[PDB]
């Protein structure tokens, strides 16, 4: 055995094609890397000045300038950074997968308090995505100005420069491809800078050709106007929160969201450890008109690493019910892909996701102590809190305390469940709630008669979503959620009340059979009501069937499946008031004659009224209407 | 560009790993309870050289990956429907 | 615009012991298949269930079946619990084959429509026999149109020897071969 | 000037690190690349033998064999493909960005049947994602057996191999890292192969732990597991449609979807031209029980390029109303990124989306010609058709013809709109439709009284989604969709009818005014009804306002604020029947006495009844019920 050892090799020509065509999906990202490298150079020149100010003798202004020119199709970037020596330019620009920035950091001491962007050493070549020929002008203080040029053909040319003395920094010149001329339109440059480089550490200038008359009309027209407001919004999340005024937060929110109104609140927090990031969140004052619209974007939380933009709408970072949250997040250690678009470990997103939800819940908890503002918050975003109940089973308990409702004793004020339990008697074990369309309907229902007359407070449900939330919200603070519209509504009664009820059953036993055989199929059982006081009869629902308001909501959804609606359809029970005069008269008449047609008509009409009073829609409104038309003919004498 | 640190992450409430015939909330709760159980038995067993290796090889989780760097939360006082 | 719907359902226990809905033979076989699949994925992720019963499994909308549905989305009920779990002899008698026995009682409900050991009104007496091996699910009460493969499968699942109860991929393999022979 | 030319260079170690950590997010891809390369070698020897049959004398069986070894942690891949010469070995494994396969097709002339996938020359290095050291046994027909070994440390070792004779092919042995034993799990391997390389055209045998039942006289059975194929399901889409029978399609569909039933129908096709791809489509016989559950995978068409899996769901393939469609798509010309996990050009996807939507519409059109199968299709997927009406703007025309509906004269069988166009009266100009909750409730409505008596066919509307359709489905074949529940219901009238109408208006004008005074704001106006015979009066809606069912549908939604949408709610108009005895007698009473308490009680009762017969809810059921309870006391003399 004789072993031969060889080192790995690389094909330059194929590598160029790979990095050009298979690395970057989006063409516009070419500008991000150029601005990143310019910021790299500016940070380099700045840092050495901290030890030797004489470095800035060649120039004291730290800036970046973008000078598009449609006439020659040249997109030129000039910055005043460290610059290049000949050794530096050859070693960095000629060597793929070699980054001078990484070597520079590894040369610096521990704890330099400067973090930089590029590490892979291939971001620069992304300029070839839109440029066919690259010329670079650079000048280091310890060297002369040189010329760098390549056409991505596997070779590059380097020569000395005798042109205008740039002083210090770098001048990148890209000859744009013919069909990529859209990037010369100033609007897209502003959009790209705001989207990706909104928060760079140095001001970026933009020189635009707006006027064509040069120093002509009455006034002096200037061909170029220097535009500075490209990165004016400084990243306040970088500063300590204790030194930020509320006006600063409002200005940042207005700049980011283009809102004319201020925020409702600001949540700021950072995270330290292996996964380190900073976050700044805002709550808009008005609920958007398209908050729950399906065709639109899921989230508005923007992701940043080392102040560069990565992903705008990442579905993995927040759930749906918190989509209204506005803010940005910046990190420093996220492992990026070759294009700095995704993460090489997607489960990192689900780790950031877990903490931000908790922070948003804490912020919403911090709003409740001020009732006035929390009232506006509830008005604007009642649905989002409720929608989170049904899906976020993890945070259901905490989100429950953030709920407010009208009650039978709260008046026009919305009251929390905590107030509701705090106002309850010692003997009551359940939260009595009623679902419906409006507060007055549920207040005036015949079911709440005995409930109200015995002094037990009842919550009023008026929104359609209330039926969904109470499905999971079976009990709050150990108190069961009991709807009085269902059967088995238990009220604490004395021995005399039980004896009177039993006497009612034994007196009305045969009459209940008379009703049951008269109605046939429409009612499963007729029983003496323990919830009515004045109204003769009412329709109550089964213990585990759908409630009256529930099935109407179910029957009105456009996309639900009808194969199952047979199973949970509740069975109708007809409760009868023992002490009503009409029921006593009907009892006497039925005892006199079991076959009275008039008694049959009265029973059918009374049940039809009972369905309407209980909220059930009539199986056929026409027959009830015909019965009432027949009756008023008798009352008038037709 | 060593990315080996982050490749070991366990997140329970992940919709991507869900079964259409299992209640998603119940499955998430089951995963969470399993996580709680494994870290609680691990510390009891901790209270030895082989013991030292498995802690370094555990998937990082939300609780252990990082900690809070405290910042401020505020409420904006401005008159709605001002005079 | 259009809005969404969400997760609501009802259990097998209510449906069959209260509503007594007349599930077709293929429907019962489909519930068998989906329950076996959901069990296998639970076991595929080395997860153990300990309170299998018609109460803890729900028919969702579209006849979706969701295990873990404690509600629309072992508290007695020993008629599903396996005998080796019942004696409490082992510190943790709960196992994959105990779940096999419980799911076999589930198939017993599917193919009979009545709780096992129905002739007994005492729970502790049921405890005493099924724990000691005196009582077995009465396999003669299965429906008359019952295919033989499922009958042998439920027999295997209710076999008192925990090791003999075949492991869930074998259950699903047994169902699919019979399932493709269903149109006979 | 002195111009120096330099060729671009690369750093090997950093390039290796980039390939390892930066290009692949998930580690499981290393199996995909290995299977791809083994299939490449197998196709190489196959094509060589197509010209020289003696090439296979070293081996006749073409396959890939996987030999996981949990004891040694060695994941052994053995395929009988083409071997390596020493020059090929070094040039293919030591050179980055060099693909011997790419050179292979670049060597081949045009016209050869080639499905090669290996192009970037870097997929092999993905083994280091999970393996610290790569061991390769190779044996070409024209060369001896050699050993190649490296640990990604920038160097590799080459020596002659003298172990077990391989004859021909390649034997890759990976020393998997200790943290990645998951890839030795038989279930994990099966999952990965079925997910990615399920349709490789060569037998893949996976050999695993012993099959021994231990009782020598004891039973031992097989002291290993011989599994012969995991890719049993052949890619039938590659075959021509004419040579595939229904049983083949059914077996393929059952294999992919794990379904126990067959398909409802199959559509198989390819698309040629500037882009080539194949598509095989299945429609299930039963609706998926989670078709509109939004938390999971929206689109269920899997994507393939050159028969290797790319991505499972892209939202740019099918819309939401086509979520039930099942099938796969295979292509040959899409340029993938370096990771092959995402398609760099999204413009193509929209063309594919258009074509697939068009062809699915064609398939649905084919189904309608066979009523019974189409009746099952309509029963199982009626909702999705109507959602397509709502959202698919372009295809609404053809999508509308696929709707079947029950009509007043259709009995129990549902009828298409075109069948309604088969049955106009010559004077009839509008497709009359009525909305409601049930077929019976709309069959005998008071609004359809005159419509039925005049012989005009009507359509019964019972599903909640229908009101969204009539919002969009305004006209069909140039015929308007007019509801009889709204005002302005214009029915062909003769001179006698309009003469009687004017006489009735003159006679009842004062009565109309007095009811307008009594009912005040509750009715916008009172007019004499031109649609009622039996009902003395009914409630109609505005010309452009909501219908009662439509308003119920809007206010029943749980995610919409009714206050914002409330501006559109229709005004209520009371249409009174001129010929009704009740109306005439009430007119006589009002003329005799205008302030009669009996008259006002009768009119308010009549309006409350007319609300119910019109599908509207009562503003308070309790007061109406109390009115009935008071009245029937008079009937009982109470
Ligand atoms: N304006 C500049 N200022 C300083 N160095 C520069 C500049 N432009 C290019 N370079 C050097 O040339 C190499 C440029 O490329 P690239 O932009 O390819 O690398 P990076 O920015 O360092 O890494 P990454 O590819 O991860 O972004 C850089 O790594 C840097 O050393
Ligand atoms: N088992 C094998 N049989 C035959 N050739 C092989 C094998 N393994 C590696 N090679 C050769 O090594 C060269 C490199 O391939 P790698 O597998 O490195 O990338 P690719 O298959 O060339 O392309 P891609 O990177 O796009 O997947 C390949 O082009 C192939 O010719
Ligand atoms: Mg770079
Ligand atoms: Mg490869």
């Amino acid at each position: 055995g004789e072993v031969e050892t060889f080192a790995f090799q690389a094909e330059i020509a194929q590598l160029m094609s790979l990095i050009i065509n298979t690395f970057y999906s989006n063409k516009e990202i070419f500008l991000r890397e150029l601005i990143s490298n310019s910021s790299d150079a500016l940070d380099k020149i700045r840092y050495e000045s901290l030890t030797d100010p004489s470095k800035l003798d060649s120039g004291k202004e730290l800036y970046i300038k973008i000078i598009p020119n449609k006439s020659e199709g040249t997109f030129t970037i000039i910055d005043t950074g460290i610059g290049m020596t000949k050794a530096d330019l050859v070693n960095n620009l000629g060597t793929i997968a070699k980054s001078g920035t990484k070597a520079f950091m590894e040369a610096l001491q521990a704890g330099a308090d400067i973090s930089m962007i590029g590490q892979f050493g291939v971001g620069f070549y992304s300029c070839y995505l839109v440029a066919d020929r690259v010329t670079v002008h650079s000048k280091h203080n310890d060297d002369e100005q040189y010329m760098w040029e390549s056409s991505a053909g596997g070779s590059f040319t380097v020569r000395t420069d005798h042109g205008e003395p740039l002083g210090r920094g770098t001048k990148i010149v890209l000859h744009i491809k013919e069909d990529l001329a859209e990037y010369l339109e100033v609007n897209k440059i502003k959009e790209i800078v705001k989207k990706h480089s909104q928060f760079i550490g140095y001001p970026i200038k933009l020189t635009v050709e707006k006027e064509r008359e040069k120093e002509k009309k009455k006034t002096i027209k200037e061909k170029y106007t220097e535009d500075e407001e490209l990165n004016k919004t400084k990243p306040i999340w970088t500063r300590n929160a204790d030194d930020i005024t509320q006006e600063e937060y409002g200005d940042f929110y207005k700049s980011l969201t283009n809102d004319w109104e201020d925020h409702l609140a600001v949540k700021h927090f950072s995270v330290e450890g292996q996964l380190e990031f900073r976050a700044l969140l805002f709550v808009p004052r008005r609920a958007p008109f398209d908050l729950f619209e399906n065709k639109k974007r899921k989230n508005n939380i923007k992701l940043y690493v080392r102040r560069v933009f990565i992903m705008d709408n990442c579905e993995d970072l927040i759930p749906e019910y918190l989509n209204f949250i506005k803010g940005v997040v910046d990190s420093e250690d996220l492992p990026l892909n070759i294009s700095r678009e995704m993460l090489q470990q997607n489960k990192i997103l689900k780790v950031i996701r877990k903490n931000l939800v908790k922070k948003c819940l804490e912020l919403f908890e911090e709003l409740a102590e001020d009732k006035e503002n929390y009232k506006k918050y509830y008005e604007q975003f009642s649905k989002n809190l409720k929608l989170g109940i049904h899906e976020d089973a993890q945070n259901r308990t905490k989100l429950a305390d953030l709920l407010r409702y009208h009650t039978s004793a709260s008046g026009d004020e919305a009251c929390s469940l905590k107030e509701y339990v705090s106002r309850m008697k010692e003997n009551q074990k359940h939260i009595y709630y009623i679902t419906g369309e409006n507060r007055d309907q549920v207040a005036n229902s015949s079911f709440v008669e005995r409930v109200k007359k015995r002094g037990y407070e009842v919550v009023y449900m008026t929104e359609p979503i209330d039926e969904y939330v109470v499905q999971q919200m079976r009990e709050y603070d150990g108190k069961t959620l009991v709807s009085v519209t269902k059967e088995g509504l238990e009220l604490p009664e004395d021995e005399e009340e039980k004896k009177k009820r039993e006497e009612d059953k034994v007196k009305f036993e045969g009459l209940c059979k008379v009703m049951k055989n008269i109605l046939d199929n429409k009612v499963e059982k007729v029983v003496v009501s323990n919830r009515l006081v004045e109204s003769p009869c009412c329709i109550v629902t089964a213990q585990y069937g759908w409630s009256a308001n529930m099935e109407r909501i179910m029957k009105a959804q456009a996309l639900r499946d009808t194969s199952t609606m047979g199973y949970m359809a509740a069975k109708k029970h007809l409760e009868i008031n023992p002490d009503h005069s009409i029921v006593e008269t009907l009892r006497q008449k039925a005892e006199a004659d079991k076959n009275d047609k008039a008694v049959k008509d009265l029973v059918i009409l009374l049940y039809e009224t009972a369905l309407l009073s209980s909220g059930f829609t009539l199986d056929e409104p026409q027959v009830h209407a015909s019965r009432i038309y027949r009756m008023i003919k008798l009352g008038l004498g037709i | 560009v060593d990315y080996s640190v982050w490749d070991h992450i366990e997140v329970s409430d992940d919709e991507d790993e869900t079964h259409p015939n299992i209640d998603t909330a119940s499955l998430f709760r089951w995963r969470h309870q399993a996580r709680v159980e494994r870290m609680e038995q691990f510390q009891k067993e901790k209270e030895l050289e082989e013991m030292r290796k498995k802690e370094k090889s555990m998937p990082w989780n939300v609780d252990t990956l990082s900690k809070d760097g405290f910042s401020k939360s505020m409420v904006n006082t401005k008159p709605e429907k001002t005079e | 615009a259009i809005v969404t719907q969400w997760c609501e359902g009802s259990s097998l226990y209510k449906h069959l012991h209260v509503q007594e809905t007349k599930f077709q033979m293929f429907q019962l076989i489909d519930i068998a298949r989906q329950t076996a699949q959901g069990m296998d994925y639970l076991h595929a992720k080395n997860i153990i269930h300990r309170d299998m019963k018609s109460n803890n499994i729900f028919l969702h909308e579209g006849l979706t079946v969701k295990i873990g549905d404690f509600g629309l989305a072992p508290t007695g009920s020993v008629l599903w619990m396996a005998p080796e779990v019942i004696r409490m002899q082992d510190n943790n008698p709960f196992s994959f084959q105990s779940d096999v026995y419980s799911y076999g009682i589930v198939l017993y409900e599917l193919m009979t429509g009545e709780l096992p050991y129905s002739h007994i009104n005492n729970r502790d007496q049921i405890i005493f026999m099924v724990g000691r091996g005196y009582a077995s699910p009465d396999l003669s009460k299965l429906y008359k149109n019952c295919p033989k493969a499922m009958k042998r499968l439920v027999a295997d699942c209710v076999k008192k020897v925990k090791e003999e109860r075949p492991l869930f991929p074998q259950i699903l393999s047994s169902i699919e071969l019979l399932q493709h022979s269903l149109p006979k």
